Protein backbone atom coordinates (compact mmCIF):
# COMPACT_ATOMS: atom_id res chain seq x y z
CA UNK A 1 0.00 0.00 0.00
CA UNK A 2 3.29 2.17 -0.20
CA UNK A 3 3.91 1.62 -3.54
CA UNK A 4 0.30 1.89 -5.56
CA UNK A 5 -2.92 3.91 -5.22
CA UNK A 6 -6.01 2.50 -7.41
CA UNK A 7 -8.53 4.42 -8.44
CA UNK A 8 -12.00 2.66 -9.30
CA UNK A 9 -14.32 4.46 -11.36
CA UNK A 10 -17.85 3.21 -12.07
CA UNK A 11 -20.75 5.90 -12.62
CA UNK A 12 -29.26 15.98 -13.59
CA UNK A 13 -26.97 13.90 -14.96
CA UNK A 14 -23.48 13.55 -17.63
CA UNK A 15 -21.55 16.25 -16.48
CA UNK A 16 -21.10 14.96 -13.06
CA UNK A 17 -19.72 12.20 -14.48
CA UNK A 18 -17.19 14.29 -15.76
CA UNK A 19 -16.87 16.45 -12.84
CA UNK A 20 -16.14 13.22 -10.66
CA UNK A 21 -13.26 12.41 -13.64
CA UNK A 22 -12.39 15.98 -12.80
CA UNK A 23 -12.34 15.48 -8.86
CA UNK A 24 -10.54 12.36 -9.52
CA UNK A 25 -7.95 13.32 -11.89
CA UNK A 26 -7.51 16.52 -9.39
CA UNK A 27 -6.97 14.22 -6.39
CA UNK A 28 -4.12 11.81 -8.15
CA UNK A 29 -2.27 15.15 -9.59
CA UNK A 30 -2.66 16.51 -5.98
CA UNK A 31 -2.20 13.60 -3.67
CA UNK A 32 -1.02 10.87 -5.20
CA UNK A 33 2.38 12.33 -6.77
CA UNK A 34 4.75 9.59 -4.80
CA UNK A 35 2.31 6.73 -5.42
CA UNK A 36 2.32 4.71 -8.82
CA UNK A 37 -1.78 5.56 -9.79
CA UNK A 38 -3.83 2.47 -11.78
CA UNK A 39 -6.90 3.80 -12.48
CA UNK A 40 -9.24 1.08 -12.73
CA UNK A 41 -12.90 2.07 -15.08
CA UNK A 42 -15.84 -0.18 -15.29
CA UNK A 43 -18.05 1.29 -18.66
CA UNK B 1 -55.95 6.16 -30.91
CA UNK B 2 -52.79 7.94 -31.58
CA UNK B 3 -50.99 10.02 -29.28
CA UNK B 4 -50.40 13.91 -31.73
CA UNK B 5 -49.44 16.64 -29.77
CA UNK B 6 -48.06 17.56 -26.42
CA UNK B 7 -47.56 20.83 -24.52
CA UNK B 8 -45.43 21.99 -22.02
CA UNK B 9 -45.59 25.12 -19.98
CA UNK B 10 -42.98 26.23 -16.97
CA UNK B 11 -42.07 22.76 -16.14
CA UNK B 12 -37.94 22.21 -15.41
CA UNK B 13 -35.88 23.79 -17.96
CA UNK B 14 -39.46 24.11 -20.25
CA UNK B 15 -40.78 27.86 -20.54
CA UNK B 16 -43.11 27.02 -23.58
CA UNK B 17 -42.57 24.17 -25.88
CA UNK B 18 -45.10 22.38 -28.10
CA UNK B 19 -44.08 18.75 -29.26
CA UNK B 20 -46.23 16.64 -32.06
CA UNK B 21 -45.69 13.04 -31.29
CA UNK B 22 -46.50 9.24 -32.72
CA UNK B 23 -47.22 5.75 -30.70
CA UNK B 24 -43.97 5.09 -30.65
CA UNK B 25 -41.50 8.41 -29.72
CA UNK B 26 -37.30 8.51 -29.67
CA UNK B 27 -36.16 11.39 -28.33
CA UNK B 28 -32.53 12.59 -28.36
CA UNK B 29 -30.00 15.27 -27.73
CA UNK B 30 -27.42 16.70 -25.80
CA UNK B 31 -26.69 16.38 -21.77
CA UNK B 32 -27.81 18.76 -19.55
CA UNK B 33 -30.81 19.57 -22.52
CA UNK B 34 -33.71 18.09 -21.05
CA UNK B 35 -34.25 14.56 -21.88
CA UNK B 36 -34.83 13.26 -18.40
CA UNK B 37 -37.48 16.42 -17.49
CA UNK B 38 -39.16 15.56 -20.95
CA UNK B 39 -39.86 12.28 -19.86
CA UNK B 40 -40.92 13.72 -16.11
CA UNK B 41 -43.95 15.68 -17.79
CA UNK B 42 -45.26 12.22 -18.66
CA UNK B 43 -44.50 10.99 -15.41
CA UNK B 44 -46.35 13.53 -13.59
CA UNK B 45 -49.06 13.79 -16.36
CA UNK B 46 -50.34 9.92 -16.05
CA UNK B 47 -48.38 7.67 -13.31
CA UNK B 48 -49.99 7.98 -9.83
CA UNK B 49 -46.73 6.82 -8.17
CA UNK B 50 -45.48 10.58 -8.71
CA UNK B 51 -48.37 12.41 -8.63
CA UNK B 52 -49.37 11.75 -5.22
CA UNK B 53 -46.38 13.32 -3.99
CA UNK B 54 -46.99 17.12 -5.41
CA UNK B 55 -44.51 19.45 -7.07
CA UNK B 56 -41.81 21.19 -4.82
CA UNK B 57 -40.18 24.11 -5.34
CA UNK B 58 -37.35 22.87 -7.93
CA UNK B 59 -39.65 21.85 -10.25
CA UNK B 60 -40.90 25.05 -11.26
CA UNK B 61 -39.26 27.32 -13.78
CA UNK B 62 -36.12 29.24 -12.85
CA UNK B 63 -37.41 28.40 -9.25
CA UNK B 64 -39.95 31.13 -9.18
CA UNK B 65 -43.54 29.96 -7.98
CA UNK B 66 -45.43 32.76 -9.78
CA UNK B 67 -46.34 30.81 -12.50
CA UNK B 68 -48.36 28.20 -12.95
CA UNK B 69 -47.52 24.59 -14.41
CA UNK B 70 -49.87 23.59 -17.63
CA UNK B 71 -49.32 20.27 -18.91
CA UNK B 72 -51.43 19.23 -22.16
CA UNK B 73 -51.85 16.19 -24.12
CA UNK B 74 -53.63 15.48 -27.32
CA UNK B 75 -55.12 11.88 -28.63
CA UNK B 76 -56.64 11.39 -31.99
CA UNK B 77 -59.78 9.05 -32.02
CA UNK B 78 -60.16 8.60 -35.58
CA UNK B 79 -60.44 5.07 -35.65
CA UNK B 80 -62.56 3.74 -33.41
CA UNK B 81 -64.11 1.46 -35.29
CA UNK B 82 -61.85 -0.87 -35.46
CA UNK B 83 -59.06 -0.38 -32.46
CA UNK B 84 -59.92 -1.39 -29.04
CA UNK B 85 -58.05 1.20 -27.29
CA UNK B 86 -60.47 3.68 -28.47
CA UNK B 87 -63.06 2.03 -26.66
CA UNK B 88 -61.02 1.55 -23.70
CA UNK B 89 -60.88 5.61 -23.24
CA UNK B 90 -64.49 5.96 -24.13
CA UNK B 91 -66.09 3.57 -21.92
CA UNK B 92 -64.83 5.78 -19.01
CA UNK B 93 -64.91 9.40 -20.67
CA UNK B 94 -68.79 8.93 -21.06
CA UNK B 95 -69.57 12.47 -20.53
CA UNK B 96 -67.69 14.97 -21.66
CA UNK B 97 -67.79 14.35 -25.37
CA UNK B 98 -69.18 17.20 -26.44
CA UNK B 99 -69.63 16.58 -30.42
CA UNK B 100 -71.29 13.46 -32.61
CA UNK B 101 -68.17 12.91 -34.13
CA UNK B 102 -65.28 14.24 -31.74
CA UNK B 103 -61.90 12.82 -32.71
CA UNK B 104 -59.37 14.63 -30.44
CA UNK B 105 -59.72 14.53 -26.69
CA UNK B 106 -57.50 16.40 -24.07
CA UNK B 107 -56.16 15.09 -20.98
CA UNK B 108 -54.59 18.32 -19.12
CA UNK B 109 -52.47 19.07 -15.73
CA UNK B 110 -52.01 22.56 -13.84
CA UNK B 111 -50.43 23.43 -10.79
CA UNK B 112 -50.45 26.17 -8.65
CA UNK B 113 -47.87 26.77 -5.39
CA UNK B 114 -49.01 27.23 -1.59
CA UNK B 115 -46.16 29.14 0.15
CA UNK B 116 -47.65 28.91 3.83
CA UNK B 117 -47.86 25.02 2.70
CA UNK B 118 -44.65 24.96 0.54
CA UNK B 119 -47.43 23.00 -1.73
CA UNK B 120 -47.65 22.32 -5.67
CA UNK B 121 -51.38 20.83 -6.01
CA UNK B 122 -51.65 18.98 -9.33
CA UNK B 123 -55.26 18.91 -10.62
CA UNK B 124 -56.19 16.96 -13.96
CA UNK B 125 -59.17 17.59 -16.03
CA UNK B 126 -59.71 15.88 -19.86
CA UNK B 127 -62.37 16.80 -22.63
CA UNK B 128 -63.26 17.00 -26.06
CA UNK B 129 -62.97 21.00 -26.68
CA UNK B 130 -59.77 22.99 -25.13
CA UNK B 131 -61.67 26.01 -23.57
CA UNK B 132 -64.08 23.01 -21.72
CA UNK B 133 -62.20 21.06 -19.47
CA UNK B 134 -63.91 19.36 -16.70
CA UNK B 135 -62.46 18.14 -13.65
CA UNK B 136 -62.18 14.23 -13.10
CA UNK B 137 -63.77 12.37 -10.98
CA UNK B 138 -62.57 10.25 -7.99
CA UNK B 139 -62.83 9.01 -4.73
CA UNK B 140 -60.58 8.94 -2.28
CA UNK B 141 -57.19 8.29 -3.91
CA UNK B 142 -58.08 6.86 -7.18
CA UNK B 143 -59.27 8.76 -10.29
CA UNK B 144 -60.48 7.34 -13.39
CA UNK B 145 -57.60 7.78 -15.41
CA UNK C 1 -62.60 20.47 22.19
CA UNK C 2 -61.97 17.05 22.93
CA UNK C 3 -62.01 13.29 21.82
CA UNK C 4 -64.80 11.25 22.55
CA UNK C 5 -64.82 7.58 21.35
CA UNK C 6 -62.45 5.91 18.66
CA UNK C 7 -64.16 2.98 17.01
CA UNK C 8 -61.75 0.32 15.52
CA UNK C 9 -64.06 -1.96 13.50
CA UNK C 10 -61.44 -3.97 11.57
CA UNK C 11 -57.76 -3.35 11.05
CA UNK C 12 -54.34 -5.60 11.74
CA UNK C 13 -54.81 -6.75 15.50
CA UNK C 14 -58.43 -5.64 15.50
CA UNK C 15 -61.69 -7.44 15.36
CA UNK C 16 -64.57 -4.87 16.97
CA UNK C 17 -62.83 -2.57 19.45
CA UNK C 18 -64.45 0.84 21.13
CA UNK C 19 -62.21 3.04 23.50
CA UNK C 20 -63.25 5.95 25.09
CA UNK C 21 -61.12 9.23 24.69
CA UNK C 22 -60.04 12.44 26.10
CA UNK C 23 -57.33 14.77 25.17
CA UNK C 24 -53.96 13.97 26.21
CA UNK C 25 -54.27 9.97 26.67
CA UNK C 26 -51.36 6.96 27.09
CA UNK C 27 -51.62 3.97 25.84
CA UNK C 28 -49.64 1.28 27.93
CA UNK C 29 -49.90 -2.85 27.94
CA UNK C 30 -47.83 -5.75 27.44
CA UNK C 31 -45.88 -7.02 24.33
CA UNK C 32 -46.86 -7.31 21.11
CA UNK C 33 -50.91 -7.00 21.29
CA UNK C 34 -51.09 -3.71 19.61
CA UNK C 35 -50.81 -0.22 20.73
CA UNK C 36 -48.53 0.68 17.46
CA UNK C 37 -51.63 -0.15 15.36
CA UNK C 38 -53.71 1.86 17.61
CA UNK C 39 -51.29 4.87 16.65
CA UNK C 40 -51.34 3.61 13.23
CA UNK C 41 -55.40 4.05 13.01
CA UNK C 42 -54.79 7.50 13.88
CA UNK C 43 -51.98 8.30 10.92
CA UNK C 44 -54.38 6.62 8.60
CA UNK C 45 -56.65 8.70 9.57
CA UNK C 46 -55.42 12.56 9.89
CA UNK C 47 -51.63 12.24 8.76
CA UNK C 48 -51.58 12.59 5.40
CA UNK C 49 -48.74 11.08 4.04
CA UNK C 50 -49.56 7.31 5.74
CA UNK C 51 -52.91 8.14 3.75
CA UNK C 52 -51.49 8.24 0.66
CA UNK C 53 -50.44 4.88 0.16
CA UNK C 54 -53.37 3.21 0.63
CA UNK C 55 -54.20 -0.89 2.68
CA UNK C 56 -52.30 -3.79 1.65
CA UNK C 57 -53.98 -7.05 2.09
CA UNK C 58 -51.72 -7.11 5.77
CA UNK C 59 -53.59 -4.38 7.36
CA UNK C 60 -56.62 -6.37 7.06
CA UNK C 61 -57.86 -8.92 10.26
CA UNK C 62 -56.52 -12.61 9.38
CA UNK C 63 -55.86 -11.80 6.47
CA UNK C 64 -59.32 -12.20 5.02
CA UNK C 65 -59.84 -9.21 2.76
CA UNK C 66 -63.98 -9.66 2.49
CA UNK C 67 -64.81 -7.11 5.08
CA UNK C 68 -64.81 -3.58 5.22
CA UNK C 69 -62.12 -1.45 7.12
CA UNK C 70 -63.90 1.02 9.28
CA UNK C 71 -62.28 3.75 11.42
CA UNK C 72 -64.71 6.35 13.06
CA UNK C 73 -63.29 9.09 15.64
CA UNK C 74 -65.68 11.08 17.84
CA UNK C 75 -65.23 14.93 18.39
CA UNK C 76 -66.80 16.27 21.40
CA UNK C 77 -67.66 20.22 19.88
CA UNK C 78 -70.15 21.45 23.31
CA UNK C 79 -68.20 24.64 24.21
CA UNK C 80 -68.91 26.98 21.69
CA UNK C 81 -66.98 30.80 22.15
CA UNK C 82 -64.34 29.41 24.87
CA UNK C 83 -61.91 27.78 22.41
CA UNK C 84 -60.55 28.20 18.95
CA UNK C 85 -60.03 25.12 18.21
CA UNK C 86 -64.14 24.38 18.01
CA UNK C 87 -64.11 27.64 15.45
CA UNK C 88 -61.33 26.06 13.67
CA UNK C 89 -63.00 22.85 12.91
CA UNK C 90 -66.38 24.24 11.82
CA UNK C 91 -65.19 26.84 9.48
CA UNK C 92 -63.99 24.12 7.18
CA UNK C 93 -66.65 21.97 7.82
CA UNK C 94 -69.60 24.30 6.17
CA UNK C 95 -72.79 22.70 6.75
CA UNK C 96 -72.46 18.98 6.60
CA UNK C 97 -73.53 19.53 10.45
CA UNK C 98 -77.08 20.41 11.67
CA UNK C 99 -78.59 22.76 14.32
CA UNK C 100 -80.46 19.83 16.08
CA UNK C 101 -76.76 18.42 16.63
CA UNK C 102 -74.92 21.19 17.30
CA UNK C 103 -72.66 19.31 19.70
CA UNK C 104 -71.00 16.12 18.34
CA UNK C 105 -68.23 14.97 15.18
CA UNK C 106 -67.99 11.97 13.59
CA UNK C 107 -65.09 11.58 10.96
CA UNK C 108 -64.95 8.01 9.67
CA UNK C 109 -62.71 6.05 7.40
CA UNK C 110 -64.10 3.30 4.89
CA UNK C 111 -61.66 1.18 3.03
CA UNK C 112 -63.00 -2.02 0.76
CA UNK C 113 -60.62 -4.23 -1.40
CA UNK C 114 -60.38 -3.87 -4.96
CA UNK C 115 -59.15 -7.70 -5.51
CA UNK C 116 -58.49 -7.49 -8.98
CA UNK C 117 -55.50 -4.13 -8.65
CA UNK C 118 -55.08 -5.49 -5.50
CA UNK C 119 -55.31 -2.22 -3.40
CA UNK C 120 -57.48 -1.15 -0.57
CA UNK C 121 -58.78 2.30 -1.43
CA UNK C 122 -59.41 4.62 1.82
CA UNK C 123 -62.75 6.75 1.62
CA UNK C 124 -62.72 9.28 4.14
CA UNK C 125 -66.26 10.72 5.37
CA UNK C 126 -67.33 13.58 8.23
CA UNK C 127 -70.81 14.18 9.43
CA UNK C 128 -72.90 15.61 12.78
CA UNK C 129 -75.19 11.86 12.47
CA UNK C 130 -73.62 8.64 12.24
CA UNK C 131 -76.20 7.25 9.71
CA UNK C 132 -75.75 9.77 6.76
CA UNK C 133 -72.02 10.55 6.46
CA UNK C 134 -70.98 12.40 3.18
CA UNK C 135 -67.73 12.57 1.25
CA UNK C 136 -64.28 14.62 2.24
CA UNK C 137 -64.45 17.18 -0.65
CA UNK C 138 -61.03 17.46 -2.33
CA UNK C 139 -59.25 19.30 -5.05
CA UNK C 140 -56.23 16.97 -6.04
CA UNK C 141 -54.60 15.96 -3.60
CA UNK C 142 -55.44 18.01 -1.19
CA UNK C 143 -58.40 17.10 1.43
CA UNK C 144 -60.04 19.37 3.54
CA UNK C 145 -59.48 17.72 6.39
N1 LIG D 1 -36.28 23.84 -12.27
C1 LIG D 1 -35.37 24.00 -13.24
N2 LIG D 1 -35.27 25.22 -13.84
C2 LIG D 1 -34.36 25.40 -14.81
N3 LIG D 1 -33.50 24.50 -15.30
C3 LIG D 1 -33.61 23.31 -14.69
C4 LIG D 1 -34.50 22.98 -13.67
N4 LIG D 1 -34.33 21.66 -13.29
C5 LIG D 1 -33.37 21.23 -14.07
N5 LIG D 1 -32.89 22.17 -14.94
C6 LIG D 1 -31.83 22.01 -15.92
O1 LIG D 1 -31.90 20.70 -16.46
C7 LIG D 1 -30.61 20.06 -16.36
C8 LIG D 1 -30.79 18.57 -16.19
O2 LIG D 1 -31.44 18.05 -17.37
P1 LIG D 1 -31.60 16.50 -17.59
O3 LIG D 1 -31.14 15.74 -16.41
O4 LIG D 1 -33.04 16.23 -17.98
O5 LIG D 1 -30.69 16.22 -18.87
P2 LIG D 1 -30.49 15.04 -19.91
O6 LIG D 1 -30.58 15.50 -21.31
O7 LIG D 1 -31.43 13.91 -19.51
O8 LIG D 1 -29.04 14.55 -19.58
P3 LIG D 1 -28.13 13.27 -19.78
O9 LIG D 1 -28.54 12.72 -21.14
O10 LIG D 1 -26.72 13.81 -19.89
O11 LIG D 1 -28.34 12.31 -18.67
C9 LIG D 1 -29.93 20.76 -15.19
O12 LIG D 1 -28.51 20.67 -15.29
C10 LIG D 1 -30.41 22.21 -15.36
O13 LIG D 1 -29.61 22.92 -16.29
MG1 LIG E 1 -30.73 12.13 -18.23
MG1 LIG F 1 -44.63 -1.03 19.87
Amino acid sequence: DNVFKVIYINPGDGRRKMLSYSIYNYLAKKKYEDKIVIYLIEE
Amino acid sequence: MKFSNITIKNFRNFEKVNINLDNKNVIFGMNDIGKTNFLYALRFLLDKEIRKFGFNKSDYHKHDTSKKIEIILTLDLSNYEKDEDTKKLISVVKGARTSANADVFYIALESKYDDKELYGNIILKWGSELDNLIDIPGRGNINAL
